[PDB]
RNA sequence: GGAGGUCAACAUCAAGAACUGUGGGCCUUUGCCUAUAGAACUUAUAACGAACAUGGUUCUUGCCUUUUACCAGAAC
RNA sequence: ACGAAUCUCUUUGCCUUUUGGCUUAGAUCAAGUGUAGUAUCUGUUCUUUGUAACAACUAAUGACCUCAGAGGCUCAAUUUGUUACAAUACAUUUUUUGGCAC
RNA sequence: UUUUAAGAACUAGAUACUAACACAUUUUU
RNA sequence: AUAAAUUUUUAAG
RNA sequence: GUAUGUAUUUAUUUU
């Protein structure tokens, strides 16, 4: 059991092909893999004003946060992430964007940006 | 990366899809309602799935009566609530 | 009673070039001197093995982020 | 008059919820990257003979009896078979392949 | 009571997670 | 009139 | 060098 591991030992059957047909079955029937949300760690880039406990989220500071793909599709075809941050002091949910366009994110639902 | 992925990996699948024909493993701990009632099938499965949602009535119903003080939060769960116990009222509706 | 045994137990196998017993004299048992009997196995281009491994500590190095694992010499 | 006791307040003393470590101040305050490791998914289509007649059959509750819960008795249209009728073929004189039209 | 998901078949091709590790970057036009 | 030949890999952080 | 932590009671202890 190393780390980086060469091998694994398969069953002395297992059709690779056949598994990746019964596991596609099996796919939609789990709840983790469906749940159309993700979890991520991530920094705040831009900082922060909490609009409920007014507590600030200095300048940089990690988060276990949750990350999830936006029904928008930026132009026509360039992806479009919408991450979600609880606050420390209160249980609080902020939210983010992010432009391709113009480089920086822009923020809704439950923060405001320091100038 | 988070064992998020690597409990869904095809190595760890295939062994429960032999588990499933070879005996009396895969859980009920995995998948979800199923989302109809009536679909479901012989009494000693949805036996389980039944316990599947009383579990849930435990946890949350602790939940309940937490000082945490999010009232708007308290109320969506409260619905919540409602309709899980709903759902409890219909497997045993159809055992 | 003889031949054996891929049997056992207990002794002994690195030292003043070296073992043990005994007789006699001196000191006062030890120890020294003298006399006598028997010494298997191992030793001189030195050793029980006409063969040949590993480990510990301490130093010197060699790789070189750090520890195991290591590089090659020495002493115990 | 002082001795004695309780309550209240002020001053002094004690100090009461009174900074609990070391290493290069432990390092740094960035239009920036490298490098190492682990794991596989999204779309579409398809699926979920009729009528009439005759004959036969169709769990729960209560009460009573017997035996050591069981047995018996009473009480609040559907299926099968047979028979008959109707429906599912064609152009050369009597019907529907016109002898009509101007 | 309410509710629709599950099975069969076909297609082309690349994407997520982790940063604890290293970050004089120098330099020839 | 020269015959002079070092290496070599795994884990953890 | 891919954290870690908490909870996952089904079978009903004499009034
Ligand atoms: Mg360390
Ligand atoms: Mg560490
Ligand atoms: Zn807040």
């Amino acid at each position: 059991s190393e780390r980086k591991a060469i091998n694994k030992y398969y069953p002395p059957d297992y059709n690779p092909l056949e598994a990746e047909k019964l596991s596609r079955k099996m796919a939609k029937k789990l709840k983790t893999m469906n749940k159309s949300h993700a979890s991520i760690r991530l920094m705040t880039p831009f900082s922060m004003r909490c609009l409920e406990c007014n507590e600030y989220i200095p300048k940089s500071r990690k988060f276990n946060g949750k990350k999830e793909l936006l029904k928008e599709k930026y132009l026509d075809s360039i992806k479009i992430y919408r991450l979600t941050i609880s606050c420390p002091r209160c249980a609080n949910s902020i939210a983010f964007r992010t432009d391709p366009g113009n480089s920086d994110y822009v923020m809704e639902v439950g923060g405001v940006r320091n100038y | 990366s988070r064992n998020v992925d690597k409990a869904n990996s095809v190595l760890v699948r295939f062994q429960e899809q032999q588990a499933e024909s070879a005996g009396g493993y895969k859980d009920y701990s995995r998948y979800q309602r199923p989302r109809n009632v009536s679909k479901v099938k012989s009494i000693k499965e949805a036996n389980e799935w039944k316990r599947q949602v009383s579990k849930e009535i435990k946890q949350k119903s602790t939940r309940i009566y937490d000082p945490s003080l999010n009232e708007m939060q308290i109320a969506e769960l409260n619905d919540e609530l409602n309709n899980l116990f709903k759902e409890w009222k219909r497997w045993q509706w159809h055992i």
